[PDB]
């Protein structure tokens, strides 16, 4: 396939599953190794 | 009892001299002792010697040293009469349980440059203990037994300032002066004649690295160097007082109370250089010390 | 605030941190050894006595551990691993492909502060002995300190304790700033 | 696996016993080992508990200082001394095994037992709604049972566990911490609970599911088992 | 838009190994996990409580690989004694004990991946990749191709495919059930060390000797780069996020660096160890990431 998509497949990708990504956003110390 | 107060000229310097040695041996001290116990890689078996007498060492930097300090200035014991009785026993104890922990790391250091390979399993954390609850032992059963109970002063009362009102001294007689003497030079032929076998295997190792005396001369000086420190330190510091103890008791108590205070400054100041020698003229214990003062 | 359960799962953990010390006391106490050298050297491993051989020797009351690949093929990878012993005992029986093969031992990034042992398995053995020691005289200045020696033998395992104490008491020595 | 009793028998009263629960089978040494009393007519007790070690000895309120309990690891027998009994110690004795690490199940294994016969503090109180329940062959039961106190800790876990005795047999575990299922269980049993109500629900019955369903709690260490409901076919 | 500053901080650390580690692995539930070490020790760590559940004595003590169980039941071991050691943890007795001693490599093994309860892939030495049996120990399939020794292997989420880099400066993809190379991958310049694939499944990250990480695609082209003239020792450890924007590395110069899996850029730095960083591991649920070193200590980030 074309580069191009494979890009935008990934950025979709990326894009769509990076509301639950505890790595990105901290997660309020509910945060099983908090302090 | 009035004693004549013998104030010394405006020039009290001595204060500035004094009062410094106490706040290195406090503040070097329990930074020593903070080191050992944080960092948990310390925890060697030969640390615990050094963090024993560090302990014993700030004892005396927060107890005897400061009031040490206003006697030997003054020359008047202002302080009451009924703590001549424990503060005259603390540096005792104190004093000689530091020797037998420097005689014990002596010890350890032959053993560890002579026999390097059955080093681990010749001393560990048990004899390190040992060495520990021996000298304390011995610093205690002689201090208290021999200037608690008083007995030694039978036949000596010559010395006009035992005999008045907030004068405190130790006047070793002539039976108990030969075991003091004793007791400092016991652990002292050891630990020349081990520092004597230590220098010779590292000039033997140092003309086994190399081949040309240009080269052999920096490790000679290099390893020659570092005990003669130590020797200094301790021989110029403790030799000054036996000497003169040993002096009076078998002469008839000749020697003025001006000089005696001094005298005795000397093996005590032997506290202020001993953790700045034997902890933090190595790398490690730098970096550690370095830490503990930052934030970290 | 803890249960029951979560203070023998605490006493567990605890049982285990003392398994391990006493297993390090005994860690702390033995000396491995890496035991390199080509097809011809001949390698000495059975008159001392799968991918690894290892021989347990014991000398005046200390104990070593000699192990020696077999079955491997590049060693680029695999010595990495074995940068974590006291010596590289060297075993050379020609020449020019393992003079090469000890340049680049010597050289390697991983192998500092190592030091290597040379055994040479009267003009004439000397001139084989300075070419080896031409390699480990041009680098390392203060940390490889390499130890050749002219073997074939049943005293073998005096040679490795002594160059064993040797390298211990130099490190000593070192540590102390005695040297 | 295999724990066997030696001891038991008849004594005068305030007298003496050595009990001995010998094991053979496994790993001796990392386990943790309770004694578990039943009267003849009556439900199971828990009277001593030794850990791994022996760093931690626990005894009940009531025999707290008339049993001692010791074990030999190189020999792989446990034992308990008994002086002084009263009246109130003829019953059966079970030795039990225990592990306590993250996600193990203690009480999985239970001993024989021995017989003896005797001649002439706030604790959780958890209660079997019927002491009989008696259901026909092949149909859902759904036994329940109150506690006292929230058995749920601040970490999740509730500590609540089964046991089942068959008529005959030593109770054996079924279900260890109010969801997990044992290793010899079907998949018949299951339980449920909100910290306070436990429920044991059973699908279907066969010719070998007929004895007495025992409770357990094990958050605050003094525990006791309850009467129990005896399973009616 | 771009991510910017990410700052981590050492909420554990799991001291208590004797010597260096090479290998650890997550578990499934989030929560145990098991590393090995050099002086012969499998040691499973209870994340939360700094505990230890197990602490498995080895044969050899060289060991390189370690992996974890789908099902937690079985733990696996492997070194330069050419012999995959599979460890039973749910047993009647209470001691771990071996189930089955693999042994038909003869290179040394560098990673080994379970698939199912009974099936593990496992790379070694000799260039050769292979899959075995478990139960009756043999190798139904016996992937070859490679060129040098092979050092890095990671399977995908579907698990029909798992690409494998070895020290030819090419990374092959297999498939499982025919057994035979399906694509190659050749855009390094240095030998590989570490692989992991997207979350997504059609692409992977390479981490070579050159300090370059790079981003292959199932396309077949490399889509980025990422290097810095400041960096140039090797890579270890490569591995990526739950959702994939992050990409953390391991690096010889004991700083483990994060990365941006989109715009190619620095975004912080999990400072901290004393020696080389040797292992990375994120957990499945993403909450928390697991380093190793050469200082025998764990440290777990979030």
């Amino acid at each position: 396939i074309k580069v191009s998509k494979a890009a935008a497949d990934l950025m979709a990708y990326c894009e769509a599953h990076a509301k639950e990504d505890p790595l990105l956003t901290p997660v309020p110390a509910e945060n099983p190794f908090r302090e | 009892c009035i004693k004549s107060s013998y104030a010394p000229w405006p020039r009290a310097i001595l204060y500035g001299v004094l009062g410094l040695g106490a706040l290195l041996a406090v503040f070097g001290n329990l930074l020593v002792i903070i080191a050992i116990l944080h960092f948990k890689q310390l925890h060697t078996p030969t640390n615990f010697l050094v963090a024993s007498l560090a302990c014993a060492d700030f004892l005396v930097g927060v107890t005897v040293m400061p009031f040490s300090t206003v006697r030997s200035v003054e020359s008047c014991w202002y302080f009451g009469e009924s703590y001549c009785k424990f503060h005259t026993c603390f540096d005792t104890s104190f004093c000689f349980a530091s020797l037998f922990h420097l005689c014990c790391i002596s010890i350890d250091r032959y053993i560890a440059v002579t026999d390097p390979l059955t080093y681990p399993t010749k001393f560990t954390v048990s004899v390190s203990g040992l060495c520990i609850a021996l000298s304390w032992f011995f610093s205690v059963t002689y201090s208290f037994s021999i200037f608690y109970t008083g007995a030694n002063e039978e036949g000596i009362e010559e010395l006009v300032a035992l005999t008045c009102v907030g004068g405190c001294q130790a006047p070793l007689n002539q039976n108990w002066v030969l075991l003091c003497f004793l007791l400092f030079f016991l652990p002292t032929v050891v630990m020349v004649f081990l520092y004597g076998r230590i220098f010779l295997v590292a000039k033997y190792q140092a003309r086994k690295i190399e081949g040309y005396k240009e080269r052999v001369a920096k490790r000679e000086r290099k390893a020659a160097k570092t005990l003669g420190i130590a020797m200094a330190a301790f021989l110029v510091s403790w030799l000054p007082y036996i000497i003169d103890a040993v002096i009076d008791a078998y002469m008839n108590f000749i020697t003025p109370a001006y000089v005696y205070e001094i005298l005795v400054w000397c093996v005590y100041y032997n506290s202020a250089m001993n953790p700045l020698i034997y902890a933090f003229f190595y790398p490690w214990f730098r970096k550690a010390i370095k830490l503990i003062v930052s934030g970290k | 605030t803890l249960s029951a359960e979560d203070k023998a799962a605490v006493e567990r953990s605890k049982m285990i941190e003392k398994q391990l010390q006493k297993d390090k006391q005994v860690y702390r106490a033995t000396h491995r050894l890496l035991l390199l050298g080509a097809d011809n050297s001949g390698k000495i491993v059975k008159q001392m006595r799968s991918g690894i051989f290892e021989t347990k020797f014991q000398v005046d009351k200390v104990n070593f551990h000699m192990f020696d690949v077999g079955a491997q093929r590049e060693r680029r990878k695999w010595i990495q691993c074995f940068n974590d012993v006291t010596a590289i005992i060297f075993v050379v029986d020609r020449l020019q492909e393992a003079l090469n093969d000890f340049k680049s031992i010597w050289n390697n990034r991983w192998l500092r502060t190592i030091s290597v042992i040379l055994f040479l398995n009267t003009r004439a053995k000397y001139f084989i002995r300075d070419e080896f020691l031409r390699i480990s005289t041009a680098s390392g200045d203060g940390r490889h300190y390499c130890y050749p020696h002219f073997t074939c033998d049943t005293e073998n395992a005096r040679r490795i304790f002594n160059d064993c104490r040797d390298i211990i008491q130099r490190m000593h020595l070192r540590q102390y700033e005695l040297l | 696996v295999q724990l066997v009793e030696s001891g038991g028998g008849l004594v005068q009263p305030g007298g003496s016993r050595k009990l001995s629960c010998s094991a053979s089978g496994f790993a001796f040494s990392s386990f943790g080992m309770h004694w578990v009393r039943q009267a003849p007519e009556k439900g199971l007790e828990w009277v001593a508990y030794i850990s791994s070690g022996s760093g931690t000895i626990y005894y009940a309120d009531t025999v707290k200082g008339r049993f001692t309990i010791s074990r030999d690891d190189p020999k792989n027998t446990l034992f308990l001394q008994m002086t002084s009994l009263r009246s109130e110690d003829t019953a059966m004795y079970y030795c039990v095994r225990s592990i306590y690490y993250y996600g193990s199940s203690p009480f999985d294994f239970w001993g024989q037992g021995t017989t003896l016969t005797v001649s002439a503090s706030a604790d959780i109180v958890m209660t079997q709604a019927t002491s009989s329940v008696p259901v026909t062959p092949g149909e859902s039961v759904s036994i329940s049972c109150r506690s006292s106190k929230s058995l749920l800790h601040s970490n999740g876990n509730t500590y609540l566990y089964w046991f089942l005795q068959r008529p005959g047999q030593s109770p054996q575990l079924l279900i260890y911490r109010m969801s997990n299922l044992a290793s010899g269980v079907p998949d018949r049993f299951s339980g449920s609970g909100s910290g306070t109500a436990f429920t044991l629900t059973i699908s279907r019955l066969e010719a070998e599911d007929v004895g007495v369903y025992y409770c357990m709690q094990h958050l605050e260490y003094p525990l006791t088992f309850g009467a129990g409901t005896k399973l009616e076919l | 838009d771009p991510v910017g500053r990410i700052q981590m901080r050492t909420r554990r650390t799991l001291r208590g190994h004797l010597a260096k580690i090479y290998a650890m692995h997550w578990g499934t539930d989030s929560r145990l996990l098991v590393s090995a070490s050099q002086d012969g020790k499998l040691i499973i760590w209870d994340s939360y409580t700094t505990n230890k559940v197990h602490a498995i004595p080895l044969r050899s003590s060289w060991v390189m690989t370690c992996a974890y169980a789908p099902s937690g039941n079985y733990v696996a071991c492997g070194g330069l004694d050419n012999i995959c050691s599979i460890y039973n943890l749910k047993t009647r007795e209470g001691n771990v004990r071996v189930s089955r001693e693999l042994a038909g490599h003869t290179g040394y093994l560098s990673c080994c991946r379970f698939l199912d309860d009974n099936q593990i892939v496992t790379s070694s030495g000799d260039t050769t990749c292979a899959l075995w049996d478990i139960e009756t120990g043999q190798q139904t399939t016996t992937f070859t191709g490679h060129t040098g020794d092979v050092m890095s292997l990671s399977l995908a989420p579907d698990t029909r495919l798992f690409v494998s880099g070895a020290c030819d400066a090419s990374a092959k993809l297999w498939d499982v059930r025919e057994g035979m190379c399906r694509q190659t991958f050749t855009g390094h310049e240095s030998d590989i060390n570490a692989i992991c694939f997207f979350p997504n499944g059609n692409a992977f990250a390479t981490g070579s000797d050159d300090a370059t990480c790079r981003l292959f695609d199932l396309a077949d082209q490399e889509l980025m780069t990422y290097s810095h003239d400041n960096i140039i020792c090797g890579i270890t450890s490569v591995s990526f996020s739950k959702s994939g924007r992050l990409l953390l590395a391991g690096y010889d110069d004991f700083n483990c660096n994060v990365w941006d899996a989109l715009k190619a850029d620095r975004a912080g730095v999990l400072a901290g160890h004393d020696n080389r960083v040797s292992c990375l591991g994120v957990t499945d649920d993403g909450m928390a990431v697991a380093t190793g070193s050469w200082d025998s200590f764990l440290k777990i980030w979030n």
